[PDB]
């Protein structure tokens, strides 16, 4: 049934499993037209499809294009998300396609599992979790391939560079949603701890810097007082 | 007008016919129901003063065959069974009738209730759904599954409804994921109406079959049929203008027919609320959204 805080383990057994998340799938900026009413602007979005285990990031870039001519877009992005999810599965090998989905949104429930019928042994899951991943378009890297598409198009990266040569998946997926928290909360921030140290660089095939482990516990702490300073400021405590 | 003789009342009993019943108790002299419309299905029912527990039943219709009730103690219940000799049977109505030992179904003249409850239901139907073609009376109850919630154990005492399922193959056309998810005209009249009932009438004898099975019997998965071939009418956005008019019907008696206090059982929150306020045809039953709210407010 749902992922939730008894099962949380179940991520990183060897049973293939996505995680999908729909939030940056279609991304609208509101705007007061001539005459002075509302309009929105769509811009590019992409699907959230995670591997868990291995770190693999099959991120699928949502052009505008898709969305001319179409009514009730936010409810057509959910079916839309289900369907390239669905194509992403078909185009796999057998041996890939995961036994597990787990859609982080409840909304994306029917949408897949409809798109997913002909894989009735992959089992469609919902999430009592609240995960951060809508935050993975504050990754300069991602924003950046997201928005400069100019067709449908998918990207490929580690969510996890290469820390599992030296790090377990609970491990890296712990790391990579304390980074999202933190981007989540005050990403001015969270991005200034990430980069103040300019000795510090990027690779080319990787999303954050090549921190040692010592300066990934330094990182994690500072990560961590962002996001209880934050809170006090939001609650007042 | 007919006649369903009853070899003895053994047992006390409580005893339905279509949507009459009547208490008898043990060894209280009662020999069978008379004055019965020929020309409709008919349901004769049973509810053991001793067992609330199984309801049971037989659908029947007197056109078909002479029926009588005869409680088999070995089996510990009251069987339909058919009497081949004619002349035998005759003889047997007509003294019961002589000595008075039979109630009569107690038609009113303005009511066409029954009519109005099975208007599509044929026993040719009903046969279909309950298998046991040895018989020309079909045997229902509480207790019996649908090949649906055999699907999610016995086969022979199974109602085989037509499985309706708005998330398999069957409901939704590659490439219409959304579009015939979201709006089910293709699963209705396609696949349903015209490939498997051919026409709304065979669709509207189900659907009522179910109803009754499930007010009747408590039988939960013709509660869930039912509501099933409601949902489907209403979430498609394409209906035949004279099919959304007659379901006004045969809801609004179905609703009127109900046991008030049953309500939280037959009925399903959901689906209504839906039906009534959300599908596609919210505004096309009247009749029955004015019943429902004068009658079940609650629910909604
Ligand atoms: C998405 O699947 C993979 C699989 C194996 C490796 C990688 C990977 O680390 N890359 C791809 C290009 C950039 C970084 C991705």
């Amino acid at each position: 049934g749902a992922m939730n805080s008894s099962n949380y383990a179940e991520l990183f057994n060897n049973d293939i499993k996505l995680f999908v998340d729909d939030t940056n799938v279609y991304r609208v900026t509101v705007h007061k037209t001539f005459e002075g009413n509302v309009a929105t602007k769509a811009i590019n979005g992409c699907i959230f499809t995670l591997n868990p285990k291995t770190g693999h990031l099959f991120l699928k870039i949502i052009h505008t294009s898709v969305w001319a001519g179409q009514k009730r877009l936010s409810q057509l992005a959910k079916w839309k998300t289900a369907e390239e999810v669905s194509a992403l599965v078909r185009s796999l090998p057998k041996e890939e396609q995961p036994k597990q989905i787990i859609v982080t949104r409840k909304a994306m429930l029917d949408p897949l599992e409809v798109h997913m019928l002909d894989f009735p042994n992959i089992a469609i899951r919902p999430t009592e979790l609240r995960l951060p991943f809508s935050a993975a378009m504050s990754i300069d890297k991602l924003s950046d391939v997201v928005m400069k598409a100019t067709e449908p198009q998918m990207v490929l990266f580690n969510i996890y560079d290469d820390w599992l040569d030296r790090i377990s998946s609970y491990t890296a997926f712990s790391r990579l949603t304390l980074l999202l928290r933190a981007l989540k909360t005050n990403e001015e921030s969270a991005k200034m701890i990430l980069l103040s140290d300019p000795t510090i660089t990027i690779k080319s095939y990787h999303l954050w810097p090549s921190f040692t482990d010592e300066q990934w516990i330094t990182i994690e702490s500072q990560m961590r007082d962002l996001i209880l300073t934050e809170y006090g400021r939001k609650y007042n405590v | 007008m007919n006649t369903v003789p009853f070899t003895s009342a053994p047992i006390e009993v409580t005893i339905g016919i279509d949507q009459y019943s009547f208490n008898v108790k043990e060894n209280q002299p009662f020999h069978g129901i008379k004055d019965i419309p020929i020309g409709h299905v008919h349901v004769i029912h049973f509810q053991h003063a001793d067992n609330s527990s199984m309801r049971y039943g037989y659908w029947f219709d007197c056109r078909m065959g002479n029926f009588y009730i005869q409680y088999d103690p070995k089996d510990g219940l009251y069987k339909m069974m058919e009497e081949r000799d004619g002349a035998k049977f005759e003889n047997i109505v007509h003294n019961f009738k002589e000595r008075q030992m039979m109630v009569s179904y107690p038609k009113i003249d303005e009511d066409d209730t029954w009519y109005n409850l099975t208007e599509f239901v044929q026993m040719d139907k009903i046969r279909k759904i309950v298998r046991k073609d040895e018989n020309q009376f079909s045997y229902v109850d509480s207790s019996m599954t649908t090949v649906q919630e055999n699907e999610l154990s016995d086969p022979a005492h199974s109602l085989n409804y037509t499985v309706i399922n708005f998330k398999s193959r069957e409901a939704i056309r590659p490439g219409h994921e959304m579009e015939d998810f979201l709006d089910k005209s293709y699963y209705l009249n396609t696949v349903m109406l015209q490939g498997i009932f051919k026409n709304s009438s065979n669709y509207f004898g189900e659907l009522q079959f179910a109803f009754l099975n499930a007010m009747f019997f408590g039988n939960y998965g013709s509660s869930l049929q039912w509501h099933a071939m409601i949902e489907l009418i209403c979430s498609s956005a394409t209906v035949p203008k004279h099919m959304l008019d007659k379901l006004d019907e045969i809801l609004y008696y179905q609703i009127k027919t109900l046991p008030e206090q049953y309500s939280d059982i037959l009925l399903n929150e959901r689906v209504w609320n839906i039906c009534l306020y959300s599908s596609f045809q919210k505004n096309s039953l009247h009749n029955t959204e004015k019943i429902m709210e004068n009658k079940y407010p609650e629910l909604l």
